[PDB]
DNA sequence: CAGTCAGTCAGTCAGTCAGTCAGTCAGTCAGTCAGTCAGTCAGTCAGTCAGTCAGTCAGT
DNA sequence: ACTGACTGACTGACTGACTGACTGACTGACTGACTGACTGACTGACTGACTGACTGACTG
């Protein structure tokens, strides 16, 4: 119609793009036979649910067709400009061809399979009945097919699907090889002129909610006519309906009445979260913003709170404005749909493959002297203190927990303090190791309140209700919780830490909580001595503001002295000035291991569980008789530290079991336990000079 | 023809055409914008295989061009702005779109604060300044739809308008978001081709430095537009020039009315300028003509300029050269080196004065508060929320917690001038321990655990413990804030009150003649010294600070206390800053000599 | 005579619940408005009569 | 054989009852509107608990 709602032409065609997308779907040989008959046959064999259609095979197909002749119609930019029509267009391009019968149905499979099977079979018999009727009423056969295909109501192919479909953006590598769709943007950068494209962000996830079902189509029954009246729901709120809308309970006097059912609808998981700004890509005087994300389908349960993530998705509107008196029409309030999630700091132990990984791991293993090299590698940009780095590698490894069938549980973990002041560069190690380990939270002294690092209760928006929002310690479990300035903590926080020293437990009896939440954390602390520093006139624990019970809960305690000495100063000055002169320290003859390959090594190392033996029983027992024997013949408040509790015995077996894993051997030997006794006797007792 | 417009509109368009072709700088500005976007488009269309559209017009010229057009704009602007915009789009289309204007002034005795705004100034052109609070969120607005049809394969089209459009009125016609054209076919919509244009509204309170004694404040609200989104963070000081429109039907429509007085008011557009304050907001917009950089190059190559600029910050203060040298070395600030895959290393300098009363220790910090840029002064208290944000947000639209920056976040790249440093309690001194080396502020209160950034520089001036006893008993706790706080600070200037007779003379005629090189050149020296260029350290300066540092340990560990590696790092920082002063590129032995002497006088 | 420990007030923080303001609503009732009608008024069209002319007959 | 006297037929003017348009009050109807509050989250003042800083008073 002209003159009201007029027309426009544009260069974009939807005619040959469908044909080209069919040709791409069939003939692609690069990755036995073709690529998508294998994966799509795997889908129809009912062992898979998602389909990843990348944006690299399309571009390589365009350079191949561009060099063969003829000219190929530009399709990649056509996806990148619109990116919403192509899921439905692409998916009805898939459904013409599918290798159906490749395996008979199992009996015990599922319920969604058997529902879609009965819909398909009933659809066939309905389609064959009418051509068994009209064909016997005469009076090439394409015409009779066109007769039957338009006098029969069917289940539409939007409902018999079983899978989902997800894109995947293109690298800088493939765009560099042949010469945009994924430039990593920030949340300030998203102008309001990207609505519809396919973009990429990065930030820290905060406040990820629960997973609860949301409806897509609703299936009623009519009870008299016998139909099944569907209804699609697009909006936030819907409304139920009344008497009927069929073609038999309509045009009659006596309409029926319909009521719903839940084993014939179609559900989908649903979960929303928020991205905060990364706080490194901000201007000078500003505050981090936020931007919502919906998540549908298979991609759910991959957004853990407190991470660094690279979400790529398309960017739609969703209608709302705020107060009614502020509206000007037709303000829209955007969100970000999710398509494919790629994390930095990949989390152990969510990996299985080993074959390609050994090409990098076996280089470190065949490099020779793996252990002291890795001990050199953690935070190389300081000088000195090889023993502290040596112990903190054993913090990052950890292990091994043990259930004894009661079931009372033992740890399983190491707890390390640091002492001395001020210029021994202790904060650099805390930022360092709370940057190497995934799931690592760095909290200062004050700082967090008592309710900041325990959980709290708050009302939840749209999904309901009353979830316990976690604190710092509940966030970082099975990780490392660095702590600055341990002396300035409020005393309630001290009892919280002492409750973490017994395993698993924080207990709350406040105004709305009776729970016992879990925490499997590891604690590294850094306490300062009494003012000013290190008087050998003053006794131990005189210059320490902490009770010796808390000294007993730490199996490993350190102290970093500060004594002026002539010889080390030139090495230290050449070290530091050698890096302000440049940006890399080590030379002659060493290279630092990159941290990603190191996390691959340590992440590989935690799947061993070594087993002790009988000679190490004798050696551990006799060494404990030594330490117990000489530790209690002093009994004074002197530089000696009494009284070598059996937590040192459990801690030294636990350090032996930790050192045995880096040999990757299940071969607990005497160099193991001898190394552990070396770190015990050298660990403390450094205050002699 | 839209409405086949009158010959009046032709008269305004022709006259403003004649003015715009009279003075010919504006044609060159349009040429600059057009060429810049052209060559940017050539880079984005040639290698891989932005600027807005508004011209700043000053109201100087129209007073000497036409009195009619001058006093025409400042009385009834809904009759005179759309013709001039039409003629400017005519010129810009003819030389090679909206093409709005600015009207930078010089305004006509409409310089009024929003205390005295209403209401006989209504529907004129008004300039308003004040504080910005409580800026809302940015939302996109829809203008043009595009629909794909099925199955005939034709796109479609629709427009939308509002009341916050161009400044006239129009008989309104709403229009349903379309679906199911004639004849009956499903219209599946699209995105990516349908346009969108941003929208944001902020409110303005009058100035507290201009306000009356104590009364409630009264405030108005401003709507912004496409190319004016996100200029002003809340807390700035903002000049707004716009049109004081009054839209809405004020309860005269339906009888037995509530909302007793209608006719809500606002301001449209147009040209939000942020301006300099005494304590918040950057002043780095200061102009640098070629005459000025030619003069900087003229004075740049002498051999006494550190001793000239030493005695420049004291026009009326006797003595204390080494303090002045330390303050210039603070204002240059060193260089910031961030490592690869590690943590950065700190760049600036932190200074504590301590000494007897009546020693011009408080007079100096106001002078550093004036000459620098982004100075923020905190005296005494303090708690709560200097180093933090306190998170007190009660956002009305939805349950959400925002942050409201204190004094430490807001003074980024700046100078914090704290007075009476002993009166601070230790609970805030925890936050000063967090700022002065870690350079980050972690807040995990209720809440949202964050890690923002703040990298300020600190000057303090504390009193002695009891009396003026700065030399009498011992240096061991005449100050008594032990001990890490003594180590974080780089320099410890210890100022005494010696009595003499020649000193009484030299003080006397100075103070007497005061009652009866220039700084607005000096800050233009400073910012050009700051942005260009960073130096690198060279081989000639390592051995001086190595020998000097082993000297200071082996002997100053026999004299005084304490010495850490932080002294070595501050030696490197003062070397780099004194290299920045002479506008060089490399590092000479001269720098290590000067910084060595400053640390000798500072410690001994 | 000086350090210290413990008691003690004070400021600040989290929990508590009663007003408060915005959004929705159904019933009814009233205010206007349109459909009803009735009376008016001019135009118009069929019946009816009178005049005039052509045909026809009779008289010279 | 022609002419006047009479005669039917046509044709024009007169007569009135029908026909079509026009526009002021009367009342149902129908839809605003506001009164019927109701609901529900949210916000703002009240109040106790606690932890830190000050100072007497105790002890080396
Ligand atoms: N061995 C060393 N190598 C390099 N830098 C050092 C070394 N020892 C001390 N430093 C310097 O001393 C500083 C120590 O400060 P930091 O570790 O941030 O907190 P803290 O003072 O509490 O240890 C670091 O900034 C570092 O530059
Ligand atoms: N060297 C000096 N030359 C000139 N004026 C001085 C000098 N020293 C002190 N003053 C005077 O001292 C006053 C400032 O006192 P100040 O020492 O800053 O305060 P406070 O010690 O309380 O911080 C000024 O008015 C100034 O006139």
């Amino acid at each position: 119609m002209s003159a009201a709602l007029p027309s426009i032409q544009l260069p974009v065609d939807y005619n040959n793009l469908f044909n080209e997308i069919t040709d791409f779907l069939v003939t692609f040989k690069q990755d036995k036979g073709p690529k998508y008959m294998a994966m799509l046959q795997k889908v129809a064999n009912r062992e898979l649910n998602s389909v990843i259609i990348d944006l690299d095979d399309i571009l390589q197909y365009q350079n191949e067709k561009f060099l063969q002749g003829t000219q190929a119609d530009d399709l990649v930019s056509a996806i990148q400009q619109n990116a919403n029509h192509f899921t439905e267009l692409f998916c009805r391009a898939i459904d013409n061809n599918m290798p159906l019968p490749t395996k008979e149905i199992d009996y015990k499979d599922d319920v969604l399979d058997v529902i879609l099977n009965q819909r398909r079979l009933r659809n066939e018999r309905m389609l064959s009945d009418r051509t068994n009727e009209i064909r016997s009423e005469n009076l090439m056969n394409d015409a009779l097919r066109e007769v039957v295909e338009d006098e029969t109501e069917l289940f539409p192919p939007n409902l018999t699907r079983r899978y989902f479909l997800y894109f995947k953006p293109l690298s800088q590598n493939c765009a560099r090889r042949y010469r945009i769709s994924s430039k990593p943007l920030s949340v300030r950068q998203i102008k309001g002129d990207f609505l519809g494209q396919l973009i990429t962000v990065r930030g820290i996830i905060t406040r990820v909610s629960d997973v609860k079902p949301a409806v897509e189509v609703i299936a009623y029954t009519c009870d008299q006519c016998g139909y099944e009246v569907f209804q699609e729901v697009n909006s936030r709120t819907f409304t139920p309906l009344s008497e009927c809308t069929s073609e038999e309970c309509s045009q009659n006097q006596t309409k029926g009445q319909l009521f719903m059912s839940t084993r014939a609808s179609k559900f989908s998981a649903f979960q929303e979260c928020k991205i905060q700004e990364l706080s490194q890509q901000v201007p000078v005087g500003h505050i981090p913003r936020s931007l919502n994300i919906h998540v549908n389908g298979t991609l759910v349960r991959s957004l853990s709170p407190g991470d660094i993530v690279d979400v790529t998705g398309i960017f739609l509107p969703a209608p709302y404005t705020g107060f009614k008196a502020l509206k000007a029409g037709l303000l829209t309030e955007t969100y970000l749909e999710a398509q494919f999630v790629r994390q930095h700091k990949k989390k152990f132990a969510s990996f299985s493959l080993t074959s390609d990984v050994e090409e990098r791991v076996m280089e470190l293993i065949t490099s020779g002297d793996v252990y002291n090299r890795l001990a050199k590698s953690i935070a190389p940009e300081i000088y000195g203190n090889l023993d502290v780095k040596k112990a903190l590698l054993l913090l990052l490894v950890g292990g091994v927990d043990k259930r004894v069938g009661d079931g009372m549980k033992i740890r399983g973990d190491i707890n390390v303090c640091l002492m001395g002041d001020p210029g021994v560069a202790k904060s650099q190690l805390l930022k360092a190791i709370c940057k190497i380990s995934p799931r690592g939270v760095y909290t200062t002294g004050k700082g967090s309140s008592g309710v900041g690092l325990t959980a709290a209760v708050m009302k939840d928006p749209v999904t309901d209700e009353m979830i316990l929002e976690g604190g710092a310690l509940v966030l970082a479990d099975n990780g490392i919780c660095c702590i600055d300035e341990f002396d300035k903590m409020d005393e309630s926080d001290r009892t919280a830490i002492h409750e973490v020293m017994e395993q698993q437990t924080i207990s709350i009896s406040k105004a709305g909580i009776n729970t016992t939440l879990n925490a499997r954390t590891s604690i590294l602390a850094a306490a300062n001595p009494l003012y000013g520093r290190y008087n050998p006139r003053l006794s131990p624990l005189d210059n320490i503001n902490l009770p010796a019970a808390l000294l007993s809960r730490f199996d490993i305690l350190f102290l970093m002295l500060d004594i002026p000495s002539r010889d080390d100063d030139e090495k230290l000055a050449e070290h530091v000035t050698y890096v302000h002169m440049h940006n890399k320290q080590p030379d002659l003859d060493f290279t630092p291991v990159e941290p990603s390959k190191m996390r691959e090594y340590i992440a590989y190392a935690k799947t061993k569980r070594p087993v002790m033996s009988e000679a190490v029983n004798d050696y551990v027992v006799q060494a404990y008789i030594r330490l117990r024997q000489d530790s209690k013949r002093e009994m004074d408040s002197k530089f000696s530290f009494g009284q070598a509790t059996p937590r040192t015995l459990l801690g030294i077996i636990r350090l032996s079991q930790a050192l045995a894993k880096l040999r990757l051997a299940d071969m607990v030997d005497i160099d193991d336990v001898e190394e552990a006794l070396r770190l015990v006797r050298v660990s403390k007792e450094s205050l002699y000079q | 023809t839209f409405f086949a417009p009158d010959a009046v509109f032709g008269d305004r368009v022709r006259r403003f055409q004649e003015f715009l072709d009279t003075f010919t700088s504006y044609r060159d500005s349009v040429r600059s914008i057009q060429v810049y976007n052209s060559n940017n488009a050539a880079n984005y269309n040639d290698d891989q295989d932005i600027l807005p559209h508004r011209i700043i017009i000053s109201l100087d010229d129209l007073r000497e061009f036409d009195r009619s057009f001058w006093s025409g704009i400042l009385v009834e602007p809904a009759y005179f702005i759309p013709p001039a915009e039409k003629a400017l789009t005519d010129l810009a289309d003819s030389m090679d779109h909206p093409w709005k204007l600015s009207f930078k002034g010089s305004f006509g005795a409409h310089a009024l604060s929003p205390r005295t705004l209403t209401a006989q100034h209504l529907n004129k052109l008004v300039s308003v300044e004040g504080i910005v609070t409580k800026t809302s969120l940015v939302r996109p607005k829809l203008i043009r739809s595009v629909h794909y049809a099925a199955k005939t394969g034709r796109f479609h089209y629709r427009d939308y308008t509002d009341a916050t459009t161009t400044l006239t009125t129009r008989i309104p016609t709403p229009a349903i978001y379309p679906t199911e054209d004639t004849e009956g076919n499903k219209l599946t919509t699209e995105y990516g081709y349908s346009t969108f244009i941003d929208h944001q509204r902020i409110t303005v309170q009058e100035m507290p430095e201009m306000a009356p004694a104590g009364q409630l404040p009264r405030s108005i609200d401003v709507i912004l537009d496409d190319d004016l989104v996100d200029k002003t963070k809340p807390g700035d000081r903002v000049n707004v020039v716009g049109v004081f429109k009054s839209l809405g039907a004020g309860g005269m429509n339906q009888s037995n009315s509530n909302t007793l007085i209608g006719f809500k008011t606002l301001i449209l557009g147009n040209t939000v300028y942020p301006l300099h304050a005494r304590s918040t907001g950057v002043a780095a917009r200061q102009m640098l003509t070629d005459f000025d950089i030619r003069n900087i190059n003229k004075l740049s190559k002498k051999k006494d300029i550190f001793d000239i600029l030493s005695q420049s910050l004291a026009p009326s203060i006797y003595g204390h050269d080494h303090i002045k040298k330390a303050i210039l070395l603070m204002l240059m600030g060193g260089v910031e080196k961030n490592l690869e895959n590690g943590s950065h290393l700190r760049g600036d300098i932190n200074i504590l004065m301590v000494g007897d009363p009546s020693t011009a220790k408080s007079q100096l910090l106001r002078f550093v508060l004036n000459t620098a840029s982004l100075a923020i002064a905190t005296t005494g208290r303090g708690s709560s929320g200097v180093g933090l944000t306190a998170a007190v947000t009660t956002d009305r639209e939805t349950g959400e917690r925002r942050l409201e920056a204190g004094a430490m976040v807001l003074a980024d790249r700046g100078v914090v001038c704290i007075d009476e440093f002993d009166k601070m309690t230790d609970v805030d001194r925890v936050a000063i321990h967090e700022v002065m080396e870690q350079q980050t502020v972690t807040i995990a209160k209720a809440g949202i655990h964050t890690t923002l950034n703040a990298r300020c520089s600190v000057i303090a001036a504390a009193n002695p413990v009891f009396g003026q006893y700065d030399v009498n008993r011992d240096p061991h706790q005449n100050i008594a804030l032990p001990d890490s706080l003594l180590s974080r600070f780089d320099l410890l200037f210890v100022v005494t009150d010696d009595i003499n007779e020649i000193r009484d003379r030299s003080i006397s005629e100075h103070v007497l003649r005061t009652h009866r090189v220039t700084i607005p050149f000096l800050r233009k020296y400073v910012q050009y010294a700051k942005e260009r260029v960073i130096p690198q350290l060279t081989q000639e300066a390592i051995n001086v600070i190595v020998k000097n540092y082993t000297d200071l340990r082996n002997d100053d560990n026999t004299k005084k206390s304490p010495i850490t590696a932080r002294t070595l790092e501050t030696l490197i920082r003062l070397a780099t800053a004194h290299a920045k002063v002479r506008l060089s590129k490399t590092v000479n032995k001269v720098d290590a000599k000067v910084a060595a002497n400053l640390l000798r006088f500072a410690l001994l």
